[PDB]
RNA sequence: UCCUCCUAAAGAGUAACGGAGGAGCACGAAGGUUGGCUAAUCCUGGUCGGACAUCAGGAGGUUAGUGCAAUGGCAUAAGCC
RNA sequence: CCGACUUACCAACCCGAUGCAAACUGCGAAUACCGGAGAAUGUUAUCACGGGAGACACACGGCGGGUGCUAACGUCCGUC
RNA sequence: GCCUGGCGGCCGUAGCGCGGUGGUCCCACCUGACCCCAUGCCGAACUCAGAAGUGAAACGCCGUAGCGCCGAUGGUAGUGUGGGGUCUCCCCAUGCGAGAGUAGGGAACUGCCAGGC
């Protein structure tokens, strides 16, 4: 199923993004081309564990944010250069 | 050896190493030397590490060399004063930022890839990382 | 061989000030080395010789981009 | 082609006349008809026009697009400008060579009292 | 008169029968014919101008056009270019009468159609062949020039139809009589 | 001594026995105006014009040209007649 | 061979992916800089003229660099 | 109101290409030219007189997004000002925030005058 839990982002910006990454999170965004983009934060290590299975980019997954569920597809992954961690991911609504 | 055959000018300024790496993902093969930390890779060490990799894989598989030494760095010789022109070029260097994939391999399994990569990282002055799984 | 030679150049950049006190003509863009990507359109016929853009009448300097090739245009219009 | 070359030949006089900010007298010539227009210096707004496609000049001449037809067109536009009160218009060649119909047009505008 | 008389015969039958054409002038009309000579690096000869007068002004009193090498690229000794390329284009109905005298020296006599000169078939719009022979000499002496006169003649029309390839001249250049 | 680029930090300016090049002229047209034209390269048909000498069409926008170095400019081409 | 050629290399070129440039730019910041309007603060600090000098041998540290080996309490610049 | 011509504004969301459409309304091909002018030859080019014929080329309009072109929010790089760790580099507070890509947009809009309905 590869469901993810996410929370809506409290603050936007460079310092907020680095603070989320220092607190074991990472920013991401939900966009679909028909409705307004919604910016989420996620627990980094669960997305690591379900990304190591290569089925992240094949099938449509679910995000449990704020009590509502969006069925999306992984667009692109922004990773750290020299670390197995990542910094950002993008989602297309499908 | 591993230098440009023609260059627009015979010397260029030293400069500073930039912030981050560019082209960090595996692209051609399945495994690569993802660099950590700044430095200078010269032509002889990349030739030595490629020779070690080719020796370890025994002419099996394909090896792509991602970096190229396109920066000419000049050494003033021994017992010569300071000034009176820039020195002549002695060796050719490739500037490395953290995350830049240096080497590539495909067609060998994980064991022989990591073995040749161990020998190459032993030859090089720059560390490597470890993400090793199959490519999609 | 010995490559220690250089030529002195003095000012190759704009000083269009648009409110300071100068009657009519001022070297709005002097030693700009070019006539095409900075033309004169507003206050009559600039770009005489060495392509120095100079005004015609009193006023403020207007920088705009127009034309099919998106070149820049220096215009002077009165208050 | 021919129309593109004509526009490229016109561009000197067009941007020169628009850059001195002068009222222009623009010609357009076809093998079947001859046109004329006088244009305010902003260029988007024209004052009067005269052509052989209108019947008021077209009934007089048995062929639209002649030497004397262009003379009649020139006296038409010049009297329209004179009754409108404008004067000292500038001839806009607009890429046709100064010969033939436009020469008749120009000396018709000259002899009809429209100064250049 | 020659243009209208050629418009009567063997042209309007090409509009409906083989390839149907919507308009009258959709058929490729015979545009301007041009001829180009191949005089080389020899400027010291003077035969080129009066040879051009012989091939151009057999009836009229026309003059050729000569110009230098303005593209001016060569592996040879000359860079800026002497007058080498002399361009000749015919005037008015002399293009048609040049075509008419070419085909009346070509069809009844097998001298001008000596071999398989028309082997190349083109549908691009350009068809060229070096004739290497005379058509009409203005003087009584038909051969006073020592050269074989390897000039190039390029018929500038779209030869999509094969009527020009079989009726007027053929590929094997064999005239046929019944 | 004088030009052009870079170092020069997106106003000017800014050093070094720093890194690359040019000038000590030329033109009575290669100045002015009027009128006109658009390039380098690829291809098929064509003369012992062979890959390029002159053709004739498409592609191809200046990738050529600027009397001479480099930079900035050009279709109003300041290029060419 | 105007047909067995046209491969186990460049298919000159061109297409896709990946890089690299002080003397590359189809992009492009922060800052600085120039010019306007507004308040508040500042012993009018700003500008001109006139009387009187000194100085024109600088050093380190941070930032941007040339050179050097990204050596030097090295040297030469910009700014504090 | 519809369809064209001229001059403009904004300069590719305004361009190239594919398929269709309009004909003395208009526009463009077209006949002839040692009448005026012209070809470094050529009435292809430029002019003059015009009558036949044509929408073929070309022009204009409408579908086609196959490429050009535009392109956000985010994130990233960078950086002004304070502070901190240092092999040449970076981090933290704060302000400003790219470029390339992505979602997508997109096969124009509008002004004056003249002509045919």
């Amino acid at each position: 199923m590869f469901t993810i839990n996410a929370e809506v982002r409290k603050e936007q910006g460079k310092g907020a993004s680095r603070r989320l990454r220092a607190a074991n999170k990472f920013p991401a965004i939900i966009y679909g081309g028909k409705e307004a983009p919604l910016a989420i934060e996620l627990d980094h290590d669960k997305v690591m564990n379900m990304q190591a299975k290569a089925e992240f980019y094949s099938e449509v997954l679910t995000i449990v944010v704020d009590g509502k569920e969006i069925k999306v597809k992984a667009q692109d992954v922004q990773r750290h250069p020299y670390k197995p961690k990542l910094q950002h991911i993008d989602f297309v609504r499908a | 050896m591993l230098q440009p055959k023609r260059t627009k000018f015979r010397k260029m300024h030293k400069g500073r190493n930039r912030g981050l790496a560019q082209g960090t993902d595996v692209s051609f093969g399945s495994f690569g030397l993802k660099a950590v930390g700044r430095g200078r890779l010269t032509a002889r060490q990349i030739e030595a590490a490629r020779r070690a990799m080719t020796r370890a894989v025994k002419r099996q598989g394909k090896i792509w060399i991602r970096v190229f030494p396109d920066k000419p760095i000049t050494e003033k010789p021994l017992a010569v004063r300071m000034g009176k022109g820039k020195g002549n070029v002695e060796y050719w260097v490739a500037l490395i930022q953290p995350g830049k994939v240096l080497y590539e391999m495909d067609g060998v399994p994980e064991e022989l890839a990591r073995e040749a990569f161990k020998l190459a990282a032993a030859k090089l002055p720059i560390k490597t990382t470890f993400v090793t799984k199959t490519v999609m | 061989g010995g490559s220690t030679r250089n030529g002195r150049d003095s000012e190759a950049k704009r000083l269009g000030v648009k409110r300071f006190g100068g009657e009519s003509v001022l070297a709005g863009s002097i030693i700009v080395r070019q006539r095409g990507t900075k033309f004169h359109a507003g206050a009559n016929v600039g770009c005489g010789r060495d392509h120095t853009l100079f005004a015609k009448a009193d006023g403020k300097v207007k920088f705009e981009v127009k034309g099919p090739k998106n070149r820049k245009f220096i215009s002077i219009e009165a208050e | 082609d021919k129309k593109s070359a004509r526009i490229r030949r016109a561009t000197r006089a067009r941007r020169k006349l628009q850059e001195l900010g002068a009222t222009r007298l623009v010609v357009h010539r076809t093998p079947r008809h001859i046109y004329a227009q006088v244009i305010a210096p902003n260029g988007s707004e024209v004052l009067v026009a005269a052509s052989t496609v209108e019947k008021a000049i077209a009934e007089q001449l048995k062929y639209t697009g002649n030497k004397d037809a262009a003379a009649a067109v020139g006296k038409a536009v010049a009297e329209r400008a004179l009754e409108k009160g404008i004067k000292d218009v500038s001839f806009d060649r607009s890429g046709f060579q100064y010969h033939g119909r436009v020469q008749a047009l120009a000396d018709a505008a000259r002899e009809a009292g429209l100064q250049f | 008169a020659k243009l209208h008389d050629y418009y009567k015969d063997e042209v309007v039958k090409k509009l409906m029968t083989e390839f149907n054409y919507n308009s009258v002038m959709q058929v490729p009309r015979v545009e301007k014919i041009t001829l180009n000579m191949g005089v080389g690096e020899a400027i010291a000869d003077k035969k080129l101008l009066d040879n051009a007068a012989a091939d151009l002004a057999a009836i009229s009193g026309q003059k050729p056009l000569i110009t230098k090498a303005r593209k001016s690229v060569a592996g040879f000794k000359i860079r800026q270019g002497y007058p080498i390329g002399c361009k000749v284009t015919l005037r008015g109905e002399r293009m048609w009468e040049f075509f008419e005298r070419l085909i009346t020296i070509a069809v009844p006599r097998i001298r001008d159609f000596r071999g398989l000169s028309a082997k190349s078939f083109d549908g691009r719009g350009n068809y060229s062949m070096g004739v290497r022979e005379q058509i009409i000499f203005p003087e009584i002496d038909y051969d006073k020039v020592d050269r074989v006169r390897g000039l190039d003649i390029t018929i500038t029309t779209t030869a999509k139809s094969d009527e020009e390839g079989r009726a007027l001249l053929a590929a094997f250049d064999f005239p046929f009589r019944k």
